[PDB]
């Protein structure tokens, strides 16, 4: 996915994304117990001109799957 | 009794912010793996392309202009 | 009598691996040729923003001194640029000195959107062109 | 498959993305029309410095100048000079004039009658732009109409109040008011010299 998360597994509420596409929605983090496992779930929260010098800022993100960290 | 996981425990409270300090884009294939050297001074990738390349994980804190690999096995 | 019947599934099996392998090799290589255009492609879309970028608005030409977006404002052709420190000490010549290094950072940043590279440095135009740059700023 | 999807995202961005565009970024903060993030004004709310003022009008020169080079139109009276924070224009008539286009303080700035010129032979320019932007397709106006032999915008929209582009007997909110209303001209004739060259 692209996607360098980082799953706080002490506190789930403050894991976030390291470094992914800049228009990423905002996600949170909940605690869930489902089938006996503690399982923590990333819920996309759905997202509802700023004069920006020079152009669009480039996507620092990998644009190919992440094979290795 | 002296159960050592990591060499280097990351700093307290690290929270990596994604900030890119270095972008290298030396092999020509898919990159298979990422170590990191007991002495923290040194990391290699190994890719599709054939070659092992070795990198100064010290280089990489962008004191330095050019980051380039510092061995290359083929 | 159930060892045959696994044999026998097992040799579906294998052959059906094959085949499953087969298909993304050629899948793989048609996408791989696709790619290959596609990458054509921006080679080209980029080499014609490129040359429209130097042509239009950035123009780059030997005038020594090298200009850009024309030839009134040039830098020296050793890269010299003593001449800003010069002048931070002392047709002025730190404003030609500025205003090509001003031009050059906005084409390096033009160049950077269009060739999709990450540059090594962030740095904005406006540093050239805001406050006289300490000789530790500007170096 | 994700190398298709980011070169397809880079051709269609590239597609979509004018050289001009990508060079002037023309947006608005406020009350203040800026370019590549320069605000071209200032407010007695926002005040913007002297050396911000002067590389706004450096990015609004270069985009003239050099749209004026991709039409192929020659100005009649004054030629524009990108020179980043200095950009100034340079009489046709007489060589020897040049009207600068920055200013060094609010000290000089009253007595500086070549920087109230220079704003208004920009202004001609951009008439005269218009102009030439009419000539070929005569279904696109600028928004903002400007009146070289005064000086003025006309906000055509509004309510057709004249703003002076001098700063002299000039408020500093009719002139940062001015400023914005012509930048939303320039934008818009960046607009058809994108759609005339979107091909081109």
């Amino acid at each position: 996915d692209m996607k360098i998360r980082f799953w706080d597994l002490a506190y789930p509420e403050r894991s976030y994304v390291v470094a992914g596409s800049t228009s990423s929605p905002s996600v949170s983090y909940y605690r869930k117990i489902i089938e006996g496992t503690e399982v923590v779930q990333e819920i996309q929260n759905k997202q509802k001109d700023t004069p920006r010098r020079g152009p669009e800022s480039l996507p620092v993100g990998h644009h190919d799957i992440i094979t290795d960290v | 009794e002296n159960a050592e996981w990591e060499s280097k425990p990351p700093p307290p409270g690290w929270r990596p912010k994604g900030l890119l300090v270095a972008h290298l884009h030396e092999h020509k294939s898919a990159v298979n793996r990422i170590r990191v050297s007991d002495e923290h001074s040194l990391f290699a990738t190994c890719s599709n392309d054939g070659t092992v390349k070795i990198w100064n994980s010290q280089k990489m804190e962008g004191k330095t202009t050019t980051t380039r690999s510092i061995l290359t096995y083929s | 009598q159930k060892l045959y019947s696994r044999a026998q599934r097992h040799q579906e099996k294998k052959e059906k691996i094959q085949r499953h392998n087969r298909k993304l090799g050629d899948l793989v290589e048609k996408k791989t040729i696709d790619l290959r255009s596609h990458y054509e492609r921006l080679a080209n879309l980029r080499r014609s923003h490129i040359l429209e970028l130097t042509s239009v608005i950035f123009p780059i030409e030997e005038v020594t001194s090298i200009s850009i977006t024309g030839p009134w404002i040039s830098l020296p052709n050793n890269g010299d640029y003593s001449a800003y420190y010069s002048w931070v000490e002392e047709s002025n010549p730190a404003y030609t000195i500025s205003a090509a290094l001003c031009y050059a950072t906005q084409l390096v940043n033009i160049l950077s959107h269009i060739l999709d590279v990450n540059l090594p440095k962030k740095l904005c135009n406006s540093e050239f062109c805001g406050e006289n740059l300490s000789k530790q700023k500007f170096t | 498959e994700n190398q298709m999807r980011y070169a397809q995202t880079q051709l269609d961005k590239l597609k979509k993305t004018n050289v001009f565009n990508a060079t002037f970024h023309i947006w608005h903060s406020g009350q203040f029309g800026t370019i590549n993030n320069f605000r071209l004004g200032r407010l007695p709310s926002v005040p913007v410095e002297w050396n911000e003022i002067n590389a706004a009008w450096g990015q609004t020169v270069l985009l003239l100048h050099a749209l004026a080079n991709k039409m192929g139109l020659k100005f009649q009276r004054y030629r524009l000079v990108p020179y980043g924070n200095h950009s100034y224009l340079e009489s046709l008539t007489d060589k020897s004039k040049e009207l600068p286009l920055y200013c060094s303080g609010g000290l000089r700035f009253f007595w500086d009658n070549k920087f109230d010129h220079a704003m208004v032979a920009f202004l001609d320019c951009v008439q005269q732009f218009k102009e030439e932007v009419e000539k070929g397709e005569t279904r696109f106006c600028l928004p903002y109409r400007m009146d070289v032999e005064k000086g003025k915008i006309e906000d055509t929209g509004g309510s057709g109040g004249s703003y002076s582009i001098k700063t002299q007997f000039n408020s500093e909110e009719q002139w940062t008011k001015a400023l914005k209303f012509m930048l939303t001209n320039l934008k818009w004739g960046l607009a058809w010299v994108s759609s005339q060259f979107y091909n081109k």
